[PDB]
């Protein structure tokens, strides 16, 4: 009776935590349009359909957002698969050259400036003997003057050489739903209030996690996942402002963003089997990007989202908004894709507001850029091609990047900030729900029963 | 906002003899550290967080601490190793500590 | 190692612009934040703002808003990427601004939180006439 | 939760006629084999209330010629193609993917 | 629907009880441990990893009495210097992750009385048979 | 220090005596067979050469009458046109590299005898098991 | 009157390195462990059908 | 063993195309002198009569 002895059972339901690599797997309507249309139709497996959600109970793992992994190695997996994507394409070494640029032919002022340059410059042709010359269009963010005459050149080409994008490839965003291999769990918590820090009382156990499509967005980020049904806010450490605040409500607020000019790109050949697209003719109205926003939905979700930063702040607190304090371009204003092509577009016009202790639209207007350096890497550049048509697209915004002034001083007002900063606060927002467990089996206890001989 | 308080303020010590400065903050749930600036020279932070010491420090310093109440102990000190001690919550900073040879 | 320089001590007058350049060298530059505290004698350290390298975002203090700037230069070239340069521009000169200024990095430990320093340049003594 | 946000609520339908009553829920409930279990409750006043079709679109042993599902994904709509009194009264979705599941708010059928 | 029975039946999901649901699940949780162009090689010896992991466990066992039985016994004493529980408090209160924690402090103490037993146990049918 | 003793119980230690310390040390040999950009490419394929390499010989010992025993026993004779030696000297006067040698002039014999025994028993086995 | 190469207009061309030849050679493919290969060993046989040695 | 170059070199980037550099070597400050080794003759004495030995 009280002689025990042990015995090991193998297989128990326990296990710790640990980090892993994980394995992509992407729908089958990736797979439909094939041979390198976009990413991940050879870099992920198809899917292995419908997932074993299951439940579990009388259970309460503590999380965390912000020491999780699998958003680090995310981070590492979108910029390694985004290189894949670029070394079968064209470099762009004997387009870095003097260039002889002048006005678009448009009634230009005086004082406001045209935001197209008619460029011609010599190039070489499929021979070499023979030469050409040819003109395009560029936008002013891409040429700077070098020092009668006025005579420009490209602004990355003191640094790199740039890498056009294949047009026949797309930046569309697609689902991916990560995987743990065998021998590992994905945890979610299942919980309605949960600010992604502390104990959540409700996990339940997944072989692979539902939609999670990447988007490039440094402030407003776009197509997010929605919240539940409250407005919610997390941060890690409120009173410290040096990290930022992650906001997501409930209802999408509707976008839609246009570039009303109608264009035409232009084949230019440079040598043998090498295509550079540049921009043809403008027909039409030379007019300016912009988007427009709600006006009555976006007064009311500011409002949702006042009642919920009350909370944290006290009551009697006056709460003002402000456009952003300065830098760089793509972190004070907001970046996106919209069918191929980067958009810059002003937000000081959501974010002039004060709020007290007790038909229209908003239009804004935009810039597009052409040549981009994301992720700020030391070699890189990336020129857009030039797509045809007038383009617009409609979109969802969904939550907010935020960030306090902490200024000493005996402050009453907490003045708030958009800004962009790390793209992995993009990622925490929609990886804040699942953490990665490692199945250890072969427990071990003590009961009674004897072996024999 | 956050207000700081350093305690005893300038103290009054002759070499050898081990001592405790201790600075309160306004209100809780946050964790301070300490910096150590000698006459005229570049500050230097000797622990960060609650307890944990830098690099190039020695362990004769302890700091502890919880609530709204925070200590700094030091032992077997040295002529040189006093000079004046500040303590800071996240950009909030006291007005320091002096422990005057005696 | 990390080292850190800044510039020289200045003299200069009344409501003035001053630029002072703090350099970074001995890490990869894009990876840290880079703050601005000052000491004002006999008044105790003051912080002033932040900045972040990777896309320059930047953050100041309340009480000296439209007064302060930061700008950054990053290396640009595969051989020696490491040093960075953080300019501040401090503008509207009182001669209660008589103090010396220090540039200073994130302590190096992942388990450091964000404030708690270990790296300090040398700081700059500014006066005002 | 995943809980199913039903349109239209109230519908004063008259005898003879059509009726459709949707519901849209958080997450797809496509249960991890591929055959959801949806289903749609009766209640009269009075009365426990009791099932009218137990799948997207695979009825009760019992329930007449009239009352079908449809849908896909999150849209998943019922549709009478006659309604008569013994229709009346307060309607409900369902799941099958995985507990907790959620009832709706429920859809009453009035004249 | 599926009902609340198929998650006592599913993958872990039997983890929230006691051991009672641990004494009927133990074929589901050794099932799911083993059935699983740069990326290829990252997968590649993820899977590797994960039976070298697998196989580790079948050696473990293999050097004890347990051969494949998945429920053995054996036979050294149970010290109630680690435990000093009673009998049903861990067979009606304890979860197995709270099972995991009382027994974290001390690892291969047990596992190297098992390998002594095991060890010694060969050596004495040895000897049986030596006669035989 | 570290003292004599300890090597007797490290890898390979036994392997300079005679059988008297292989009798006790088999179980470190059989651990510590199996725990373990172009280069990741090479080291994973000496992963699972070793791995694969490691199961033809578990399976080797499946074929066989013993499983996972590690201390197997056997129906075949010794025939003595092989050893022609006395039995002692063979436990006390050898050691296992002097024993590889004697055995190397002709192998599979054994290991063709042994398929055979176990198929012969495995028949016999199910025949006393068909008329049960 | 001057001409170009035929493939300019579309791809730049690869030379052959001339140490390598493209003679046939002898390649008997193999099955890995767990698969078997069939072969049928009928005289009259037309590819199509059960073959039945 | 002790090896040197006593000369003072500078380096010179030379700017090739885009991310291109050619560091090359820029002007000689000083003494034009020749790169050189040193020894101990008593050690290598000594160290010979050991291996002749
Ligand atoms: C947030 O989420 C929304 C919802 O998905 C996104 O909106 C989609 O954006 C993509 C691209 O950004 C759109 O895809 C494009 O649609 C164009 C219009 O074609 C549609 O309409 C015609 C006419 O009815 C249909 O026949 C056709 O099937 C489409 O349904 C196409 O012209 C585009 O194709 C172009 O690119 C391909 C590349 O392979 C070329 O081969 C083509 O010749 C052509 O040049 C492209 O398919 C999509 O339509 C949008 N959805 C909706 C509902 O409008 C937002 O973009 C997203 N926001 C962000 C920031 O990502
Ligand atoms: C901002 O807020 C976050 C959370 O709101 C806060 O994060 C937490 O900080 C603590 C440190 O105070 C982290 O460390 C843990 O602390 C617990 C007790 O809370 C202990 O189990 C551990 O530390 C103990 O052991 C040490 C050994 O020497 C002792 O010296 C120490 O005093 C403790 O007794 C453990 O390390 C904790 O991990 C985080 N939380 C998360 C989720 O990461 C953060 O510190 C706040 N920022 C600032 C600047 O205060
Ligand atoms: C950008 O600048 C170039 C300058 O090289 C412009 O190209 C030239 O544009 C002029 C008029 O815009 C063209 O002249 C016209 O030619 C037609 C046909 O020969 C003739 O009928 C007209 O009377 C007039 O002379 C000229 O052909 C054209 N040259 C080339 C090589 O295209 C270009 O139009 C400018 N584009 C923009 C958008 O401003
Ligand atoms: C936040 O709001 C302020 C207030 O408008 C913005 O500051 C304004 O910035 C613009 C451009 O930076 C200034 O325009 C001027 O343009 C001429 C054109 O040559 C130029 O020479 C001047 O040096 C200056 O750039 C404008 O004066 C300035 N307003 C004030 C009151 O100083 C700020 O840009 C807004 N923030 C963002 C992110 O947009
Ligand atoms: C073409 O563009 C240039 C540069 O934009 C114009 O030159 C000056 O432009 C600035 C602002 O764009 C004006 O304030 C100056 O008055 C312009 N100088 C002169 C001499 O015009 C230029 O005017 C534009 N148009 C032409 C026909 O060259
Ligand atoms: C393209 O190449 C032609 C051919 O050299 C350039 O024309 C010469 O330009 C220089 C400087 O402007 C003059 O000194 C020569 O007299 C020009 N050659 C002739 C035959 O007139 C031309 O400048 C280049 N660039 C463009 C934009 O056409
Ligand atoms: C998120 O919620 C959790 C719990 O709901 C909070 O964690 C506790 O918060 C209280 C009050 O702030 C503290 O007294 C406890 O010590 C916290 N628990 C732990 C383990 O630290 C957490 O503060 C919330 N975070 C935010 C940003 O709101
Ligand atoms: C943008 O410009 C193009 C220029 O080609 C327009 O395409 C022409 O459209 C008309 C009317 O549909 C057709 O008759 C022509 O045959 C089209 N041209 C070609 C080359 O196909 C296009 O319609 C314009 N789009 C907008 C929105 O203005
Ligand atoms: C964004 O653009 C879309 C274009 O489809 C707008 O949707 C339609 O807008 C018209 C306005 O003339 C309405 O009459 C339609 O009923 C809308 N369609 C639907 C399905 O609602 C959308 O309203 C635009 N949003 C904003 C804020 O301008
Ligand atoms: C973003 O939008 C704001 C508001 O439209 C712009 O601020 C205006 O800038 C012009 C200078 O071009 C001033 O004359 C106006 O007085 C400014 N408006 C206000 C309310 O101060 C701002 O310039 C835009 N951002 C950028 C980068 O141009
Ligand atoms: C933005 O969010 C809205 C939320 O209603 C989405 O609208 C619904 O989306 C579902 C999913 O396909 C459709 O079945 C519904 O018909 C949509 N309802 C309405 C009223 O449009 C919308 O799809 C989201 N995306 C965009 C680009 O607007
Ligand atoms: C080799 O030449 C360099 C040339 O710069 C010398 O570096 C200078 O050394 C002097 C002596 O202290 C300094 O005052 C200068 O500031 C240095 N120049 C620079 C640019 O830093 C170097 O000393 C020479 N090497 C030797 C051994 O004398
Ligand atoms: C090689 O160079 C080293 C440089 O340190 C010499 O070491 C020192 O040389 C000086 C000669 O002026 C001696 O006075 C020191 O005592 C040496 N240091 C030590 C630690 O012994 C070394 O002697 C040189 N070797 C030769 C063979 O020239
Ligand atoms: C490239 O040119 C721009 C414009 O003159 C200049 O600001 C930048 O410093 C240059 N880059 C380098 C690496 O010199
Ligand atoms: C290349 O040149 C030949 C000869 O003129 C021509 O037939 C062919 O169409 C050209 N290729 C292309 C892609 O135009």
């Amino acid at each position: 009776a009280e002689n025990l002895w042990v015995t090991v059972y193998y297989g128990v339901p326990v296990w710790k935590d640990a980090e892993t690599t994980l394995f992509c797997a992407s729908d089958a309507k990736a797979y439909e349009t094939e041979k390198h249309n976009v990413w991940a139709t050879h870099a992920c497996v198809p899917t292995d359909p419908n997932p074993q959600e299951i439940h579990l109970e009388n259970v309460t793992e503590e999380f965390n957002m912000w020491k999780n992994n699998m958003v680090e190695q995310m981070h590492t997996d979108i910029i390694s698969l985004w290189d894949q994507s670029l070394k079968p394409c064209v470099k762009l070494t004997p387009l870095c050259v003097t260039l002889q640029c002048t006005n678009v032919t448009n009634n230009i002022t005086d004082d406001m400036r045209g935001e197209l340059k008619n460029c011609s410059f010599n190039m070489t042709t499929e021979l070499r003997d023979k030469k050409q010359k040819v003109y395009s269009l560029f936008y002013r963010l891409d040429v700077v003057q070098i020092n009668s005459n006025k005579e420009y050149r490209l602004i990355n080409c003191n640094t790199s050489a740039c890498t056009q994008a294949c047009p026949k490839v797309s930046f569309e965003p697609i689902p991916i739903h990560y995987c743990a291999p065998a021998g590992f769990a994905i945890l979610k918590c299942k919980d309605k209030k949960f600010n992604g820090t502390g104990p959540c009382p409700s996990v339940s156990t997944v072989q692979c996690t539902h939609g999670i499509k990447p988007v490039v967005s440094t402030q407003l980020l776009l197509n997010g996942s929605l919240a539940e049904e409250e407005v919610m806010i997390r941060s890690e450490n409120i009173t410290n402002n040096a990290k930022n605040i992650l906001v997501q409500f409930n209802t999408p607020v509707q976008i839609n963003c246009t570039r009303p000019n109608n264009n035409t790109r232009k084949s230019i050949r440079i040598g043998p089997g090498q295509a550079f697209y540049a921009t043809g003719d403008i027909i039409g109205d030379i007019r300016q990007a912009h988007c427009n926003v709600s006006k009555a939905t976006w007064n009311e979700t500011l409002g949702k989202v006042v009642k919920q930063l009350r909370k944290h702040f006290g009551n009697n607190t006056i709460i003002r908004f402000a456009n952003s304090s300065g830098g760089d371009l793509e972190v004070t204003t907001h970046s996106f894709n919209c069918g191929g092509e980067f958009f810059y577009c002003n937000t000081s016009g959501l974010f002039n507001s004060t709020w007290i202790s007790n038909n229209d639209s908003i239009t804004l207007p935009c810039r597009i850029k052409q040549i981009i350096n994301m992720w700020q890497r030391i070699g890189q550049c990336m020129y857009a091609p030039p797509i045809q048509g007038v383009i617009r697209c409609v979109s969802n915004i969904t939550g907010l990047i935020l960030t306090r002034d902490g200024g000493s001083t005996n402050s009453t007002t907490e003045t708030f900030r958009p800004g962009g900063g790390d793209m992995r606060d993009n990622w925490r927002s929609e990886l804040y729900k699942y953490k990665v467990v490692k199945i250890e089996p072969l427990g071990v206890a003590p009961t009674r029963c004897k072996r024999r001989v | 906002e956050i207000v700081l308080t350093q305690s005893p303020g300038i103290l009054s010590l002759s070499p050898g003899e081990t001592a405790t400065l201790f600075c309160k903050a306004s209100q809780g749930g946050n964790a301070m550290t300490w910096y150590q600036k000698r006459r005229g020279q570049v500050p230097r932070l000797l622990i960060y967080d609650t307890s944990r010491r830098a690099s190039g420090v020695p362990d004769r310093f302890v700091g502890s601490g919880s609530g709204t109440d925070f200590f700094l102990t030091i032992n077997k000190l040295d002529r040189e190793d006093f000079a004046v001690y500040y303590c800071q919550q996240f950009e909030f900073f006291g007005l320091g500590s002096e422990l005057e040879v005696h | 190692q990390v080292q850190l320089v800044q510039s020289g001590a200045v003299i200069k007058t009344p409501g003035s612009s001053v630029k002072i350049s703090c350099r970074a060298s001995g890490y990869n530059f894009r990876d840290y934040s880079i703050h601005w505290v000052r000491l004002i004698p006999d008044k105790g350290f003051e912080w002033i703002g932040w900045i972040k390298p990777l896309w320059g975002a930047v953050s100041y203090a309340r009480q000296l808003q439209g007064r302060v700037s930061m700008t950054r230069q990053l290396s640009q070239d595969p051989d020696d990427p490491d040093w960075g340069v953080a300019y501040m521009e401090f503008s509207g000169l009182t001669p209660a601004d008589t103090a010396e200024y220090f540039c200073v990095r994130r302590g190096s430990c992942d388990y450091c939180g964000d404030f708690p320093w270990q790296y300090w340049c040398q700081g700059t003594v500014v006066v005002v006439s | 939760g995943v809980l199913m946000t039903q349109s239209p609520l109230s519908l004063p339908v008259r005898l003879g006629d059509q009726a459709s009553i949707s519901c849209r829920s958080s997450q797809s409930i496509v249960y991890s084999n591929g055959n959801t279990y949806l289903e749609w409750y009766l209640q009269r006043p009075g009365q426990s209330p009791k099932l009218l079709i137990y799948k997207v679109s695979n009825r009760f042993s019992g329930v007449p010629d009239r009352v079908s599902g449809s849908g896909s994904g999150t849209d998943f709509t019922l549709k009478i193609s006659r309604v008569e009194a013994e229709d009346l009264g307060v309607y409900y979705c369902f799941q099958g993917s995985h507990v907790p599941y959620t009832f709706g708010g429920g859809t009453k059928l009035e004249i | 629907a599926v009902g609340i029975g198929a998650v006592f039946l599913g993958f872990l999901g039997a983890a929230g009880s006691t051991m009672g649901a641990a004494s009927m699940t133990l074929t589901v949780q050794a099932r799911n441990l083993l059935s699983g162009t740069v990326w290829g090689i990252k997968q590649l010896q993820a899977r590797v990893l994960a039976v070298e992991r697998y196989l580790r466990d079948q050696q473990l066992l293999g050097i004890w009495g347990c051969s494949g039985k998945l429920i053995c016994c054996t036979n050294v004493p149970w010290n109630s210097s680690w435990s000093n529980r009673n009998l049903s408090e861990i067979w009606d209160n304890m979860t197995w992750l709270q099972w995991d924690k009382e027994i974290s402090n001390y690892t291969q103490i047990i596992y190297g009385l098992l390998e002594e037993s095991q060890n010694q146990q060969e050596k004495n049918e040895q000897d049986l048979l030596a006669l035989d």
